[PDB]
RNA sequence: AGGCGGCCCCCUGGACGAAGACUGACGCUCAGGUGCGAAAGCGUGGGGAGCAAACAGGAUUAGAUACCCUGGUAGUCCACGCCGUAAACGAUGUCGACUUGGAGGUUGUGCCCUUGAGGCGUGGCUUCCGGAGCUAACGCGUUAAGUCGACCGCCUGGGGA
RNA sequence: ACUAUGGUUUUUAUU
């Protein structure tokens, strides 16, 4: 990726390249892994603003 | 009618287009210029090149006026915001900075909806 | 490594002290026979007087100050995004680029008078535009491509 | 949905000029930006909050 | 169902939480019949900014009546009626009672000194993943392409039609 | 996302 800006920053997010694919894809997707660690400890995680 | 050598520059990026303004700090708009004034349609007129020879033509439109130095102010989400800065080293002014002056986001209209998380 | 190139990087004429004519004593000059090419060597300023370029002894220095390429285009391909972003040619280099030039249509032209036809190309390649600039302007083509981006 | 006479609420999500905050930038929930927006509106037609700067 | 988004006020078919009391098989399907438009077509009078078949042109090209571009009618809009169209595709007739796990969204409800765009159970809807069974294959997968029970519509090599 | 062109349209082969 790719993909035009729309929203001007100068310095980048991190949030659409390599983060995002490689890594980011077929990993955590439907029950992978599970136990407590990809949604119930994100549950118990704190949040200041949503989230 | 101040004669301080000093100003400020107001550019606007599109889509499409791209707006250079150069004004006197009692609010005396000197000159100002487009890339549609230039003779550039579509994609072509969007461009960093665009806006770089809008501005060039600019500060050949000030060339009497007497001024030296300016301070930048860019504006807009389009490409070709910041490449004025090689539009002032081309006509020998001289720069204090670059300021984003970004208003609040409002409405929001097909933003790029492409994946997301 | 092998590197390909004499990078030379010379001294300046003994009577001149130019390191302009130190390079331009070797076009349209063969076999390195500089001391007895009395036919070509410098003669180019004592033909100008029948050829219409002016001020002889700065007719090179405004030549080359009229061919010189400014920039060189170079693909960063990652996809792509294949980058064909212009970037500036170094401040030694920038007269290298222009050493092959000049004599494309003198070499190459018949009816003897070498120092009188290097006196025509000088006058020739010094307007700017078409003869000696035909790759210049082919550059200039070159650096458009990098506006398709938008 | 409750109040849109109170415009100290309201206030807070409008700007200088009278335009509405995305809810992406002020950490709040949409389904809430969707009746903010309708408070908003009430107080609009009440004449106590601001239309458009044209005016 | 086709489809349905600025605020504000009435009227309205279904779905659901929940404590009491009352019917007492009052249930289901359906030939014929009858109700209803995303669209364009019938047409009288109003409207005309987006967009646009038709259409004047620009072209295009070897050519063009087309792609592309300037302008633009029918039509989309309004009152009142006819037409009943489509891929009308949720690929799954209308009804009855069963089957097997996980995870999200959305809406009640019990309790949280609410990590809480909520949490952990329990009712409604629904989406993705997935098991029995069924399938040539896609997969369908409790809202099934499964299990058969009611009733209707329709069928028996392809083209011709 | 990273730079325009549009037509002609094999016959015997296989005994």
């Amino acid at each position: 990726i790719k993909v035009r800006e729309n929203e001007p920053f100068d310095v980048a997010l991190r949030r659409f390249k390599r983060s995002c694919e490689k890594a980011g894809v077929l990993a955590e997707v439907r029950r992978r892994e599970f136990y407590e660690k990809p949604t119930t400890e994100r549950k118990r995680a704190k949040a200041s603003a949503v989230k | 009618r101040k004669q301080v050598s000093d100003g400020v520059a107001h550019i606007h990026a599109s889509f499409n287009n791209t707006i250079v303004t150069i004004t006197d700090r009692q609010g005396n708009a000197l000159g100002w210029a487009t890339a549609g004034g230039s003779g550039f349609r579509g994609s072509r007129k969007s461009t960093p090149f665009a806006a770089q020879v809008a501005a060039e033509r600019c500060a050949d439109a000030v060339k009497e006026y007497g001024i030296k130095n300016l301070e930048v102010m860019v504006k807009g989400p389009g490409p070709g915001r910041e490449s004025t800065i090689r539009a002032l080293n081309a006509a020998g002014f001289r720069i204090t900075n670059i300021t984003d002056v970004t208003p609040i986001p409002h409405n929001g209209c097909r933003p790029p909806k492409k994946r997301r998380v | 490594r092998r590197r390909v190139i004499g990078q030379r990087k010379i001294l300046p004429d003994p009577k001149f002290g130019s390191e302009l004519l130190a390079k331009f004593v070797n076009i349209l000059m063969v076999d390195g026979k500089k001391s007895t090419a009395e036919s070509i060597v410098y003669s180019a300023l004592e033909t100008l007087a029948q050829r219409s370029g002016k001020s002889e002894l700065e007719a090179f220095e405004v030549a080359l100050e009229n061919v010189r390429p400014t920039v060189e285009v170079k693909s960063r391909r990652v996809g792509g995004s294949t980058y064909q972003v212009p970037v500036e040619v170094r401040p030694v280099r920038r007269n290298a680029l222009a050493m092959r030039w000049i004599v494309e249509a003198a070499r190459k032209r018949g009816d003897k008078s070498m120092a009188l036809r290097l006196a025509n190309e000088l006058s020739d390649a010094a307007e700017n535009k078409g003869t000696a600039v035909k790759k210049r302007e082919d550059v200039h083509r070159m650096a458009e491509a990098n506006k398709a981006f938008a | 949905e409750i109040d849109y006479k109170d415009i100290a609420t309201l206030k807070n999500y409008i700007t200088e000029s009278g335009k509405i905050v995305p809810s992406r930038i002020t950490g709040t929930r949409a389904k809430y930006q969707r009746q903010l927006a309708r408070a908003i509106k009430r107080a609009r037609y009440l004449s106590l909050l601001p239309y458009t700067d044209r005016h």
